[PDB]
């Protein structure tokens, strides 16, 4: 558009932050440096809803931190942006951005730090992607999108389709 | 707020299926509407792929439209433009009264202007061709083409509603393949 052009690179950067591959010799992984990069364009007190369930801020942990600690516990993700649209709403300094994506998840049994909880079971490591989930996402983001700091005021993230697996 | 949104959506969809001209009071000069098609969206398979023929020319899927002219031509601003977009969408029935369980919804605060965000997810039946054929005859307006099939679609729709009684500031409709399986089912 005029003002929507910069939205696509921003969306791809945001999604790539959710799909971050952990990199590293040291005995225990750097959990906090990894997890604070997840969805890092979120603002500390952004409104966040995942599948209809809001993240509730506690005095100890703001919404962004809570989200990052929950997202950390998902298997490695891979999102593909499939559509977006956006409206600059006058007198707000914000875009509403409505986008869709497909997302799939690592089925290998390893978590995002490369570790598997298989000690009791009877058992290079590349991710083994499962089937595509559908996702619908709505963001309210600051008009000055060219910055990749904390610009997202709210995110509503909603699975539209979950494959049998 | 959760009840004020349930009522908004209930009345909206009644008129969206019946008389779309009756919705135009909700929109003002600065109000915005656009519709986007996501033909790649996941869905339960089991006639072939979905035919999006009525939707494609007006689709503002901004990953697929690169020229500034086309990007701005698919955005509707103000009552007149928005009403014309509404006339080019197939006529529908959303079965929200009988089967409200086909639908999911989030409602929360917009950061400014004392507004609320309402997002609805679900499906609809197409019951008739659009009033105005925006797909590119005596049976339809515009240039001749072979008959486009009507079919169910799934969708998501986001409203920013403000005090202004109620004014829709922003309205985005996403159209995608019908999925008879979805995570809020049963």
């Amino acid at each position: 558009q005029d003002p929507t052009q910069q939205l696509e690179p921003f969306l791809k950067r945001f999604l790539a932050s959710l799909d971050l591959l952990y990199t590293q010799s040291q005995p225990f992984p750097n959990v906090e440096s990894y997890a604070t990069q997840l969805g890092s364009n979120l603002k500390r007190s952004s409104a966040i809803i995942v599948n209809g369930q809001p993240i509730i801020p506690s005095p100890q942990e703001d919404c962004k931190l809570q989200f990052q600690k929950k997202w950390l516990q998902t298997p490695l993700s891979s999102h593909q942006l499939t559509s977006y649209d956006g409206h600059l709403i006058p007198g707000t300094g914000t875009f509403v951005v409505h986008f869709s994506a497909k997302v799939r998840f690592d089925q290998s049994g390893r978590n995002r730090l490369g570790e598997s909880a298989d000690l009791f079971q009877e058992n290079n490591q590349r991710p083994i992607w499962g089937s595509w989930f559908g996702v619908d996402v709505n963001l309210v983001v600051d008009e000055n999108v060219m910055q990749d700091g904390e610009i997202i005021n709210s995110m509503d993230y909603r699975f539209t389709y979950v494959p049998n697996d | 707020s959760r009840n004020l949104a349930t009522n908004f959506i209930a009345n909206y969809l009644k008129l969206w299926d019946a008389n779309r001209s009756e919705l135009m009071i909700l929109y003002q000069n600065e109000s915005q509407f656009s519709m986007q098609v996501d033909s790649s969206h996941p869905h339960l398979i089991e006639s072939g792929s979905t035919d999006f023929g009525y939707y494609l020319n007006n689709s503002r899927n901004l990953t697929r439209v690169s020229s500034i002219k086309a990007r701005m031509a698919k955005l509707s601003i103000g009552q007149e433009q928005i009403y014309k977009s509404f006339q080019q969408l197939p006529k529908t029935r959303h079965d929200i009264i009988a089967t409200p369980e086909l639908f999911s919804m989030e409602v929360y605060k917009f950061p400014t202007l004392n507004g609320i965000m309402i997002t609805l997810h679900g499906s609809f039946d197409e019951v008739a061709q659009p009033e105005v054929d925006g797909s590119a005859s005596r049976y339809h307006s515009g240039p001749k083409h072979k008959r486009i099939p009507l079919s169910k679609k799934s969708f998501d729709r986001t409203f920013v509603v403000i005090p202004g009684s109620m004014i829709v500031a922003s309205d985005t409709l996403l159209i995608r393949p019908y999925t008879s399986d979805f995570p809020w089912k049963v």
